């Protein structure tokens, strides 16, 4: 009765759950025809599935799960792929044309059209969570149905269930290396939903990850494969305690609490830290204080902002695997000493501890090694107001000749919306230096 | 009550643990731990060979 | 520097495992691991292979249980 | 005959408690099970405290197990022996805190309360002379502090000449794990003082610095900090079910210790504790046991007693051990050392013989001790309050559940009346 | 009609008190039977 539903909307929320679901059967017992195997003579024990997946009389498991898309060919890959038996046939949405990278096609005119039919299977998956914790959703701030048709999704979702948790993983365009020339158009223009009805929200950028597999890992030319495998081992991690025993068990609802001060302020920095290759686990080793100190690395951030020009606010450790109680608490001493780190000055305690039992899993094709611990940690930083000022540039550059905008202000989009919410950005980047400058 | 005031009571006594396997060392009385670890070093061995083998 | 500096005749060749080890479904001993029922934060043991799976039979109430 | 009802509430209150009962049935030989299989007659003559009666010859506490997540229930009744208790003490809600005050005390704890009440009063009027209760929580959570502090208002309305007890275990200051915790701890200490007859204050950071310094372990754990726990939980309540020379029940501690209604906070502390290798190097003499409760360095709070004057002090002596070595080693400690004592209270000292030790062991003891050097344990919670409440920093996760931010501002106040009531008797 | 009562009110009983295949079930063995007879179809 620990259940969150997945939603995936795009071609980015389609093929991570790809990967973070094949991670889900990997990690309890589940195949791809959807038969748990040790399910005979041990029954019962193992609760753990029960957040994400839904048991029939079979001794088959459903996932609780909606993947969207507004093109037909990215779900016709998952529809006759390997783990084609394992979802329902109903919770693969798809439409004819897409939205084009295109704000308003996927909002006012596309979208409309399939928003009546995904807010019905959320019903039905969520008419059989006797307790709900909240919805995930994943998606991408730069094309047409991540973008367009998520802040039509959220919108509804405010006032179809009220003060649910709706949880966010997007994926912000890169401020270097993007992949179109309408991205700020859209990017900028959804920053006024991920602010509303999101009650967390977590924007890695894939240059990023990019840096981070080239060097912590030994993969140069990589592929999304590797980026979807690592954005999949973030995500297990947060809700690892929600499945597994704990000595510390911390909830979605639990560190909502004691990592947002305020409700216009939720935008976190996931840093996951033992990113090592399999040749350079045979020579490192991977002890408590030796993690938990890799998370604060500025070259370790799964975002393109650096915490060193910014304060703070709160903090949320995630441990996991072979770990002691007493060496948590002795190594997170170490970093408050140093003055390379510093918290704000209304924030005195400082952190939140979650010590899970169970050692991450290890994906078979995969190419992280198999270790015996991690850190997950989710911070919260003036910083990142660094981020959205890499991309109010490239607003107002391609905006102050009006290029693109008829290609919006002809799908039944108001001009007014670019003026807006631009301006609704002048006020959470300047509430951002306000809540962290020092006391009178 | 000679035995308080023996004039040798302080020879003629045991400690309370004398060896790691003694009887007389429960959970109540609190000269026994559960968190010494006397199997901390094979287990780090084999944790090694474990890691190793990996 | 190759002719100079070069080591032969040594004991070669890796330690024996006196075990066999797969690194693909073997789990790392710990502290933990190995006093695995006498832990604080241990749930009740009913899987083999890993003892920290989540069993909450006990704690699901009566009105929504298997 | 002279009955205590276990209350005990939270993650923390419910894994303090239940290393107690495995101290507890085995000082009187229990079981697993329940089954009283022990050798002497006195292990089974003043049971009735904290054990009731099954059919069968079985005997099950009287204990109250309180939580808001169902997650700590399993871990208590798949345990050592969770076998023991009662399945219908077991109190769970089906959604928790989370680290908050005002869901303990009005949104979350209030609809969970109604339903341990009628728990409590009948095993309360259960009782043929009910001598009082106990609790055992920490000011840092969710359900240990906030609800926690809702029971009990309820029984001092209710109860008020029985005694009251808690078991406190106050937030550390200096190893701390959650940064929302000053605002629990400021808010739940007006509630202490005016609905307990004593109250214990027990650190985390003086639990490790025992099993650091004092007992040279390896690698502790909460296992061996609830073991030290119950060791001075036990020593508090040891003369009202064993005979001794001189008794003292849980009242006569309470009588002799409290001058002035508002001043309950003590300093639990148990002498002999040894390491492992220098057990056979120490005999167990009187003065090795004066030497160790008195240790400022021994003490389950981490604050030191060296910084202000004892008001009072109290002393438990457990074992067969000789009425005039008891005596005039507490006239020695108090002469020695004359600028630790307050001057208008003549006699700082209460002395009580039981007769009966820990299992396997010769002699004991145990203190309890007041202090003015327990005003510095809360203006390091009022300095890390008002330095993050003047900025409304965690406020709207508060205020939105149907607070005010003027219930602060008094719990400001309410609790800075304690640190300059105590402050006068320093001058 | 009495025993073909009772043998049914007893073969009621022990397919009702099995609670989990009470709630939740089906006839795997009868549906392969039906999809194999549409592919024919």
């Amino acid at each position: 009765m620990r259940e969150c539903i997945s939603i995936h909307v795009g071609q980015a929320g389609v093929q991570i759950g790809n990967a973070c679901w094949e991670l889900y059967c990997l990690e309890h017992g589940i195949q791809p025809d959807g038969q748990m195997p040790s399910d005979k003579t041990i029954g019962g024990g193992d609760d753990s599935f029960n957040t994400f997946f839904s048991e029939t009389g079979a001794g088959k498991h459903v996932p609780r799960a909606v993947f969207v898309d507004l093109e037909p060919t990215v779900i016709d890959e998952v529809r006759t792929g390997t783990y084609r038996q394992l979802f329902h046939p109903e919770q693969l949405i798809t439409g004819k044309e897409d939205a084009a990278n295109n704000y308003a096609r996927g909002h006012y005119t596309i979208g409309k059209e399939i928003i009546d039919l995904v807010l019905d299977r959320i019903r039905k998956l969520a008419d059989q969570c006797t307790g709900l914790q909240g919805f995930l959703v994943f998606h991408s701030f730069g094309g047409g149905t991540g973008s367009g048709f998520t802040s039509l999704l959220m919108e509804r979702l405010s006032v179809d269930y009220g003060k649910k948790s709706k949880l966010e993983f997007s994926i912000y365009p890169a401020p270097q290396v993007s992949t179109a020339v309408v991205e700020p158009y859209n990017s900028i223009l959804t920053t006024h939903t991920t602010l509303e009805h999101s009650d967390c929200a977590f924007m890695v950028d894939n240059e990023a990850i990019y840096d981070i597999c080239r060097r912590n890992l030994d993969i140069e030319r990589p592929t999304y494969t590797n980026l979807n495998r690592l954005i999949g081992q973030i995500v297990s991690s947060i809700t690892a305690s929600l499945r597994f025993d704990g000595a510390l068990n911390v909830d979605l609802t639990e560190f909502q609490t004691n990592l947002v001060p305020y409700p216009r302020i939720h935008f976190p920095l996931a840093t996951y830290a033992p990113v090592i290759s399999a040749e350079k686990a045979y020579h490192e080793q991977l002890s408590v204080a030796e993690i938990t100190n890799a998370c604060f690395e500025p070259a370790n951030q799964m975002v393109k902002c650096d915490p060193r020009h910014g304060k703070y606010m709160a903090c949320c450790l995630l441990y996991r695997g072979d770990v002691v109680p007493k060496d948590v608490n002795a190594a997170i001493a170490t970093i408050k000493t140093k003055r390379t780190i510093q918290f704000v000055d209304w924030c005195p305690t400082g952190f939140k501890v979650g010590i899970n039992y169970q050692p991450p899993t290890v994906v078979p094709g995969g190419d992280l090694a198999k270790v015996q611990r991690a850190v997950c940690m989710l911070s919260n930083t003036t910083a990142i107001a660094e981020a959205w000022a890499r991309l109010d540039h490239k607003f107002d550059l391609m905006y102050a000749k009006r290029a693109f905008v008829h290609w919006y202000v002809g799908e039944g989009m108001e001009e007014g919306e670019f003026s807006e919410a631009r301006e609704d950005m002048a006020a959470l980047e300047k509430d951002y230096e306000e809540v962290g400058v020092d006391s009178v | 009550e000679f035995d308080l005031s023996d004039p040798l009571a302080l020879q003629k006594e045991l400690p309370a643990r004398i060896s790691d396997n003694d009887m007389r060392n429960t959970i109540s009385g609190m000269q026994k731990f559960m968190g010494e670890d006397l199997n901390f070093q094979e287990r780090r061995r084999f944790q090694k060979e474990q890691s190793r083998e990996w | 520097t190759h002719h100079d500096y070069r080591v032969e005749l040594v004991r070669a060749a890796p330690p024996a495992s006196t075990k066999p080890h797969d690194y693909r479904q073997e789990q790392p001993e710990t502290f933990w691991i190995q006093r695995a029922a006498r832990l604080p934060g241990v749930s009740d043991i009913r899987t083999l292979d890993t003892p920290f799976r989540k069993n909450c039979s006990f704690s699901t109430p009566v009105p929504l249980s298997l | 005959m002279r009955e205590i009802v276990h209350l005990q509430a939270g993650q923390c209150g419910n894994q303090i408690g239940a290393k107690f009962w495995e101290v507890i049935s085995d000082e009187h030989g229990i079981d697993p099970t329940g089954t009283y299989h022990g050798d002497s007659d006195l292990q089974l003559e003043r049971i009735n405290v904290y054990y009731n009666e099954a059919t069968g010859g079985k005997y099950v506490p009287r204990a109250v197990l309180v939580d808001l997540e169902p997650g700590t229930m399993d871990s208590v009744r798949s345990g050592p022996f969770g076998q023991i208790f009662r399945p219908d003490n077991f109190v769970f809600g089906q959604s928790g805190a989370g680290n908050n005050w005002a869901k303990g005390h009005y949104t979350e704890g209030a609809e969970l309360v109604d339903s341990v009440l009628d728990v409590v009063r009948k095993e309360a009027e259960s009782c043929d002379c009910l001598q009082g209760f106990q609790l055992t929580h920490s000011l840092g959570g969710g359900t240990g502090s906030g609800m926690g502090t809702l029971l009990i208002s309820k029984i001092r309305e209710e109860y008020p000449d029985r005694i009251m007890n808690t078991f406190s275990v106050v937030p550390s200051p200096k190893v701390s794990d959650t940064v929302v915790e000053p605002y629990n701890a400021t808010l739940s200490v007006h509630q202490l003082v005016e609905n307990t007859d004593e109250t214990y204050c027990i650190d985390n950071e003086a639990l490790y610095d025992i099993c650091f310094r004092t007992l040279k372990l390896t690698t502790p754990t909460y296992g061996d900090l609830n073991h030290l726990v119950s060791a001075t939980m036990s020593g508090v309540t040891t003369c009202l079910r064993f005979p001794g020379q001189l008794n003292a029940d849980l009242r006569k501690l309470a009588v002799n210790m409290v001058p002035f209604p508002r001043l309950h906070f003590f300093m639990p502390g148990f002498a002999p504790l040894t390491s492992r290798g220098s057990q056979q190097y120490r005999a167990l003499t009187v003065p090795e046991l004066t030497q160790q409760m008195f240790d400022a360095k021994n003490m389950m709070a981490a604050c030191d007693p060296r910084h202000g004057r004892y008001l009072t002090v109290a002393a438990v002596f457990r074992g067969r051990m000789s009425m005039k070595e008891v005596d005039e080693q507490m006239l020695n400690v108090q002469n020695k050392n004359s600028s630790y004592f307050v001057e208008w209270i003549p006699n700082n000292v209460k002395t009580a013989v039981c007769d009966i030790p820990p299992r396997g062991l010769k002699m004991s003891a145990t203190f309890i001790g007041n202090s003015t050097a327990i005003q510095e344990l809360f203006k390091r919670i009022s300095e890390q309050f008002t330095a993050m409440f003047r900025r409304k920093a965690f406020l709207h996760w508060y205020t939105g559940e149907g607070m005010d931010e003027m219930e602060f501002t008094e719990a400001e106040s309410n609790m800075n009346d304690l640190v300059s009531e105590y402050q006068q008797y320093q001058d | 009609n009495l025993a073909k009562k009772r043998y049914i009110d007893l073969c009621r009983q022990g397919r009702i008190f099995d609670a989990r295949n009470r709630i939740i079930g089906g006839d795997t063995q009868a549906w392969d039977f039906q999809v194999r007879d549409q592919k024919i179809k």
